[PDB]
């Protein structure tokens, strides 16, 4: 209608390359590093405080 | 002595069909030529996108 801009189009192989390239940013390494940091911080805190 | 009736009728019929085919073809060509520019505009908008 009016300006010929369709709402959506069928996927193309060239579009399929970009669809395959697109991915969620992976935070598994960041989460593992954050978990290791907090765990080591808790371990350090266990004996850090004066008795 | 007069113009050949079979030939004149055949020539008139073929001229009429050729003229109508030419008219529909030119109308379609004008329509597609007019419609082509919005596609160029959409390509420019897509390149901006």
């Amino acid at each position: 209608n009016d300006n010929p801009i369709p709402k959506s189009v069928p996927l193309h192989p060239k579009s399929g390359k970009y669809f395959h390239n697109l991915h969620a940013r992976d935070l598994s390494n960041i989460y593992q590093q954050c978990y290791k940091q907090i765990d080591e911080t808790i371990n350090q805190l266990v004996d850090s405080t004066s008795p | 002595q007069l113009l050949p009736y079979v030939k004149v009728k055949d020539h008139k019929e073929k001229l009429n069909i050729y003229k109508e085919e030419y008219e529909r073809a030119k109308a379609n060509l004008r329509a597609i030529l007019k419609d082509k520019k919005p596609f160029a505009n959409t390509k420019k908008t897509l390149e901006n996108q």
